[PDB]
């Protein structure tokens, strides 16, 4: 239902988190997200950081709770829901990341092109989530 | 319009190598996931190759390996389907589809083929005008006692359609079956006409088939007797 | 690899409700979808998703998928429903059709094939060639599976089968040919042409049994 209503194209635009940014990426290829039989979601996305193209693949484990995901073998819990805006929607996420608790934001948009409007809703949203207030945009290409 | 349309096919020698075209209406062709599926006459849908909407992702049959590529040209609409070294298990008839469940605004892993174009044929022979090899199919050594007994004429490896098949001058006409053409996976047709006959004539009455093949100005006259032989007992 | 697998053939009469399944290993995990074939036309999609009916597709299609069997399920079905039908998966990197399912709607009553099998004539075997020919007649519904042995395992080597055809009395006929080297004809000891039609079978054999 918005397992399918989330499926798609994406393009990561901003991230924001309460701890600090490690090997914060250069450019980001569109995140890909498939809706797969019984409920998960599984993203794909392709990141350049000091001249390496990381592959990332992290399937979100449907949880009872509508936009609640796990991830990272249960140790992350993700939090889909759109923007106010048209086309965007915030990945909220907590948990341990890689050793240590990072609480994260991310925003994602149909359409490559920045939106003021959907940046600031982020900015809303982050700081009440409690955040270093930091919004970083994110450079985009097609490939990597 | 909402359509695909192919074109292209076409009667190629083995080995050679065509392309094929999918014009798209009604769509934006980079958007989809779009697939070519190929079905040889009286048979099923084999599924050939795909490009994902990202352009860059490709998916063939193991059959095709190698020898085909698959891809697209946004600003004309259009889907290609590269074949080389064609062979005869290439025969088919070949479709466009487009996977509507693999679409940059919704992305399901379960292909769903809402699409597709009306075909284009494919054909990979090198056969040319040939007459055909008559031989006859000379009746069972058992059926001979008595009863019936079956005898026919086999017409083998001609081109083109049609053949003319009648008993004894046009003489005889029941229990004459001749069977409809099989096009073989060499292109060539082969058919078989059958009488069912007394067998207290077998002796008396000689059976004659008359094959006429046009195309090849080939007219036989086959003779089809009884071979006796006893064979094994226990 | 990954394999889906049809019955060749159903047959019900009008109202009656077919059902035709596909198997596969753990199906039950994947979305299955259908295609109904008319013949001499584009298929068309009944069914994706395992349950889901596009737009166009009337009620009496439906669909289910549990553990290593989909069904799609015709209720009340109509003579226009007679068709080829074939279920498709993915499986890895690969998409999947099953065989295919011709769905008859009886329109007739049902006829036992008659079968004919003629081994290699000498004058072929004089020119270094053996086809093996075997004659279905007066059949419907119009759909037949053909399977040739030798000494009794399968042979699929130089196989050509028509699709059935219309006679005049309205019923069907088709041809099968196995064509061998007069080696692999003498080598053997038995070949079988074996029609397969509404579940049952009518196997002739032959044997080099010329002087
Ligand atoms: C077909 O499927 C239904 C649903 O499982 C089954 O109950 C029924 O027996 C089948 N119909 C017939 C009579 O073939």
């Amino acid at each position: 239902g918005d397992t399918v209503a989330v499926s798609g194209k994406w393009y990561l635009k901003a991230m924001t988190a309460d701890q600090e940014v490690p090997e914060k990426p250069d450019s980001v290829t569109p995140m890909i997200l498939k809706a797969q039989k019984g409920g998960n979601l599984e993203a794909k996305i392709t990141m350049l950081t000091n001249g390496q193209c990381q592959n990332i693949t992290v399937v979100l484990h449907k949880t009872s709770e509508p936009g609640k995901y796990t991830a990272y073998e249960g140790q992350r819990v993700v939090f889909i829901q759109p923007s106010p805006v048209r086309d965007h929607y915030i990945l909220y996420s907590e948990g341990e990341l890689h050793g240590r608790q990072i609480r994260m934001a991310k925003l994602l948009g149909r359409d490559p092109e920045q939106s003021q409007e959907a940046l600031e809703d982020f900015r809303e949203f982050s700081r009440a989530k409690g955040l270093n207030q930091e919004i970083l945009e994110l450079a985009q290409s097609e490939t990597c | 319009q909402v359509q695909l349309v192919e074109s292209g096919g076409g009667v190629v020698q083995p080995g050679s190598s065509l392309r094929l075209s999918c014009a798209v209406s009604g769509f934006t062709v980079r958007s989809y996931g779009m697939h070519w599926v190929r079905q040889a006459p009286g048979k099923g849908l084999e599924w050939v190759a795909l490009i994902l909407f990202d352009g860059t992702t490709k998916h063939y049959a193991d059959s095709v390996k190698g020898r085909f590529t698959i891809s697209r040209d946004n600003s004309k609409d259009t889907l290609y389907l590269q074949m080389t070294s064609l062979g005869a298990e290439d025969t088919a008839m070949y479709y466009c589809v487009r996977d509507f469940n693999q679409f940059v605004k919704r992305f399901v892993d379960g292909p769903a083929f809402d699409l597709w174009g009306q075909g284009t044929r494919v054909t990979v022979s090198s056969a040319s005008t040939k007459g055909p090899s008559v031989f006859p199919l000379a009746p069972s050594s058992k059926s001979t006692s008595g009863g019936t007994a079956a005898l026919g004429c086999l017409v083998k490896d001609y081109f083109p359609e049609p053949v003319t098949v009648s008993w004894n001058s046009g003489a005889l006409t029941s229990g004459v079956h001749t069977f409809p053409a099989v096009l073989q996976s060499s292109g060539l047709y082969s058919l078989s006409s059958v009488v069912t006959v007394p067998s207290s004539s077998l002796g008396t009455q000689t059976y004659i088939c008359n094959v006429n093949h046009k195309p090849s100005n080939t007219k036989v006259d086959k003779k089809v007797e009884p071979k006796s032989c006893h064979h094994h007992h226990h | 690899s990954y394999e889906l697998t049809q019955p060749p053939s159903v047959s019900v009469s009008p109202g009656q409700t077919a059902n035709i399944t596909c198997s596969g290993d753990k199906l039950g995990d994947k979305f299955t979808s259908w295609y109904q074939q008319r013949p001499g036309q584009s298929p068309v999609l009944v069914i994706y998703q395992d349950i889901e009916r596009p737009s166009g597709i009337p009620e009496r299609f439906s669909g289910s998928n549990s553990g290593n069997t989909a069904t799609l399920t015709i209720s009340g079905t109509q003579a226009l429903d007679e068709a080829d039908y074939y279920c498709q998966a993915w499986d890895t990197s690969t998409v999947v059709f099953g065989g295919g399912t011709r769905l008859t709607v009886l329109g007739q009553p049902k006829a036992n094939p008659t079968v004919t099998l003629f081994p290699p004539s000498s004058e072929e075997l004089q020119a270094n060639k053996a086809t093996l020919v075997c004659l279905i007649s007066d059949f419907y519904p119009g759909a037949v599976t053909v399977a040739w042995k030798a000494d009794g395992s399968p042979v699929k080597a130089g196989v050509e089968t028509t699709k059935p055809s219309k006679q005049s009395n309205n019923k069907y006929a088709a041809s099968s040919y196995l064509s061998l080297t007069p080696e692999q004809w003498k080598s053997h000891r038995s070949y079988s042409c074996q029609v397969t039609h509404e579940g049952s079978t009518v196997e002739k054999t032959v044997a080099p049994t010329e002087c």
